[PDB]
């Protein structure tokens, strides 16, 4: 009871801004995915 | 090696030993007809299957549009750049990833492996 009635003041939500990250974080993620795909390509070429 | 057939009745030859003489011959039981054998081997069994698939794979697969093709590896006899490559299909070998290559030109049936 008491903590719901306090949450009436602060409130809670979820939205798009909660799921959008920074442009530098996006660049880091893309770079990681690129090196990972390049590594898998190298492994495939080694097996070939 | 493999089957040979009798001339008199087109049936299987199978081997018999000339008991008095110690020479092997092939005799079709459905008749009297006989052959002193050239094949001094009667049965061979390639247990480990070390054989490369070059005879099984065939030039017409070069016409498959869903196969990949690279300019990197040239053919030996003609040296046309385009050559389609694909994996093995032998189920039972010490290896399972080697690439078989076929020359892509309409008039050069040639094949290799790496
Ligand atoms: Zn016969
Ligand atoms: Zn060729």
């Amino acid at each position: 009871t008491v903590i719901n009635n306090w949450l009436l003041i602060e409130g809670h939500t979820i939205g798009i801004g909660d799921s959008i990250a920074d442009s530098k974080t996006y660049q880091d993620i893309q770079n990681t995915i690129k090196k990972a795909k390049q590594d898998v390509i190298e492994v495939i070429e080694k097996a070939h | 090696v493999g089957i040979r057939f009798c001339q008199e009745c087109n049936n299987m030859l199978y081997p018999k030993e000339d008991k008095e003489n110690r020479i092997l011959l092939y005799a079709c039981r459905n008749c009297d007809y006989q052959q002193e054998a050239d094949n001094s081997c009667i049965y061979v069994n390639k247990i480990t299957h070390e054989v490369d698939e070059l005879t099984q794979i065939i030039a017409d697969v070069s016409q498959d549009p869903t196969l990949p093709r690279t300019e990197d590896h040239p053919c030996q006899k003609c040296g046309h750049k385009e050559a389609v490559f694909f994996q093995s299909h032998s189920a039972r070998a010490e290896d399972a990833m080697r690439l078989y290559y076929v020359c892509t030109a309409p008039h050069c049936g040639h094949r290799w492996t790496e």
